[PDB]
Formats: C-alpha cells, sequence, structure tokens
C-alpha cells in the first residue's frame, strides 16, 4: 500500500485569503477532495483539465484512510495530512487548479509492512470515542417542555465515571477490544479530547415547474459532529495475520473521515 | 380615421369632394359647383365629359371617430438585463446548483 504527505501552510500573513487553511475548515470538504484525489479512467481522458462538473459516480468509491496532524517545520507552523490508501492516488490530477492549496508538493512512499511477533512498536492514533446506548433518548425537550416520552437506539460520545480519569477510561476502552485486533498496549498516553465539526449538502424536492422532469432540487445542509481522541503509546503484537488486516481496515467508526488511522513505527 | 403613432398630428377639418346630386329641386347647378372633366366614355381613344363637382367639410369628433394604430412600430432589441431578485431565477439557480 501507499502512504501520501500533503503540507498546508498555516500561518503567514492573516489578512490574505488563505483557501489552503480555510479548506481545513469542513472535514467533509476534505473527504471529497482526497475523493477527487482518485479519478476513475476515461475521466481523465474525456477531462485532463478537471473542468467538466463534478459527479461522484465518476470517481472511484475505494476506502482510504486519513490524518490531519500539526507540525512545526524550522520556524514555520505546517499541517499535514498523511494519507494511507490502497490504490495509487493521483494528486497530479487532484490540485492541478489549486496549487495554492499545498505549501509543498505532495509526497508518496510504498508501505510494505510486515512484523513478527517480538516488535514494540510506537502507536499514535485518533479514534472516535463513540458508543451505541441502550437508552440514549431521554427526550430532554427545551424551552418549557422538559420531559417528554420516547425512545430510539442512537450513537454518542463515550463517557467516563466521575470517580475515574479519561486517560484511563479511554485506556481500558482500547483495551477492551484490544485482543480482537491483535495487539497489547503497554502504555496508553491520553493527548487530546475534542470534537470534530463539518457540513454536508443533501438535495431537496421542492415542488415542480413547468414539466420541471423530476421536481426542483434545492441543496440543504445538515451538521456533522464526531467526539475525537488522539493518543499515543507503545504496543506488542501477536497473530500478524490479524495485525496486517488491522493495518489495512481502521479501528472504530467513522473510518471516511480522519478517523481509525493507526501509525506504527517499529522499534 | 386611422392612425399610425402616438403623437400623430391630426387635422380638425376634413375636406370632401362629392358629385353633384339632381332632384328637380335644385335642377339648375349652384353657385359653389366646379367643373371636372372626369367622366370617361372611352380608354384607347381616351375620352372624358365634364362633371360638375361639389365640396363640403367635416369635423373630427362629430361625425369620424378617431382610431388607433395596432402592432408595434419601432424595433429595439429584447437585451434583457439580468435580475437576482425574482422567483424564477431564485429557483433556477438553486437548480444549477
Amino acid at each position: 500500500i501507499y502512504l501520501s504527505r500533503l503540507l498546508i501552510d498555516t500561518g503567514g500573513n492573516p489578512d490574505r485569503p488563505r483557501p489552503g487553511r480555510k479548506w481545513l475548515d469542513n472535514i467533509y470538504n476534505v473527504h471529497r477532495r482526497l475523493s477527487m484525489a482518485f479519478p476513475s479512467g476515461l475521466r481523465r481522458e474525456q477531462d485532463p483539465h478537471f473542468l467538466k462538473p463534478f459527479s461522484p459516480n465518476d470517481f472511484q468509491k475505494t476506502p482510504f484512510l486519513f490524518r490531519v496532524d500539526n507540525n512545526i517545520d524550522g520556524n514555520d507552523k505546517r499541517a499535514i495530512i498523511i494519507v494511507q490508501s490502497v490504490l495509487e492516488p493521483d494528486w497530479d490530477y487532484c490540485f492541478q487548479n489549486a496549487l495554492d492549496f499545498l505549501a509543498a508538493p505532495p509526497e508518496t512512499k510504498e508501505y510494505n509492512p510486515e512484523f513478527k511477533a517480538g516488535q514494540l512498536l510506537r502507536f499514535r492514533l485518533r479514534v472516535n470515542a463513540s458508543v451505541r446506548r441502550h437508552i440514549p433518548e431521554m427526550v430532554q425537550q427545551d424551552g418549557q417542555t422538559i420531559e417528554t416520552g420516547k425512545i430510539l437506539h442512537k450513537r454518542v460520545s463515550l463517557t467516563w465515571d466521575a470517580s475515574s480519569t479519561p486517560d484511563q477510561a479511554l485506556a481500558d476502552w482500547l483495551a477492551a477490544k484490544s485482543p480482537k485486533l491483535g495487539f497489547t498496549l503497554q502504555r496508553c498516553e491520553l493527548l487530546q479530547l475534542g470534537w470534530v465539526y463539518g457540513s454536508k449538502p443533501e438535495p431537496k424536492n421542492v415542488k415542480v415547474k413547468e414539466q420541471g422532469q423530476g421536481y426542483w432540487r434545492e441543496h440543504k445542509y445538515n451538521p456533522l459532529r464526531f467526539r475525537a481522541a488522539l493518543l499515543e503509546g507503545v504496543l506488542e503484537v501477536d497473530d500478524p495475520k490479524l495485525f496486517l488486516k488491522t493495518l489495512s481496515s481502521g479501528i472504530g467508526k467513522a473510518k471516511s473521515f480522519g478517523f481509525g488511522l493507526l501509525s506504527v513505527l517499529p522499534i | 380615421l386611422q392612425k399610425r403613432w402616438h403623437n400623430e398630428p391630426l387635422p380638425q377639418i376634413l375636406p370632401c369632394v362629392m358629385d353633384w346630386i339632381p332632384g328637380y329641386d335644385g335642377e339648375h347647378a349652384p353657385d359653389d359647383a366646379e367643373i371636372h372633366y372626369d367622366l370617361p366614355v372611352s380608354f384607347q381613344p381616351p375620352r372624358h365629359l365634364p362633371r360638375f363637382v361639389i365640396r363640403r367639410e367635416l369635423v373630427v369628433g362629430e361625425d369620424v371617430q378617431v382610431s388607433r394604430e395596432t402592432g408595434t412600430s419601432v424595433w429595439r432589441p429584447k437585451g434583457t438585463r439580468a435580475d437576482y431578485n425574482n422567483s424564477e431565477y431564485k429557483k433556477v439557480r438553486a437548480e444549477r446548483l
């Protein structure tokens, strides 16, 4: 598989238009752009310069994993995007009209990861602290109303006991499912605990005009909220046929919006 | 009385020329009657005969009612300036978006 690197300028003059920095405001925009970085054959031949209208059905729907972190390069702040996929990405076709998005040209390296039993890898990982509660619908109404009755099962953020710590709680949450994916954690240090926001358009059929031919479509924007937890540590390995499938896929839900990427450095 | 454009000037008086009428009361030609040589008899060796001609007048508004022109005279290109406030464009724009 391949790992790709994108560098975005975070500092610079703050009184100028910075479309590369503004692109990281919406994570759906990031996912859509990385999807546009995967042309589907005849799209390149029909549109080499990427000027015809964008169509999701004209691009491949292969999954990929990416992580957006931040760093300092000498005396400048930078945002690094690490893209892990299974097919060779084409960053030339994606940003060819948006060369000002990236401060530095993209990079790509072939990854051939395999580790037999006895490797103490150093890992970094940003998970989505999500859980499906059995009773997540109390219907806490607002205003004058405070308590009405309905029940449904929904995904919400992970919660911890008031007498415990978030670090230990997330450590045992990761260790509880850990033998299924094939690793043992020695140290688990919590580095961040926050949210990830985004917006998504959805077509809506307002009334048909004179021969509207399938209603009049109007965009309506719906929000997207995720609870993110970034953590590093040291982990061993066992059953490498399971760890390779763990590396190929992600960990936790919402894998298509920056979560689940496991970064491992051999030691 | 047909008109052609909006500010078309009009006459208040419409002179008219009529053939004289017999009837044996005024059997003789009146004093205000002129003579015109427009009574045709033959055309290839053209032959014309005198005819007594009388003159009268008419006034617009009491005998003839002024009409109005039809259609459009002055032609201009369409040249529709685009508008971004009416409902049809506001729906077409969302449909395109």
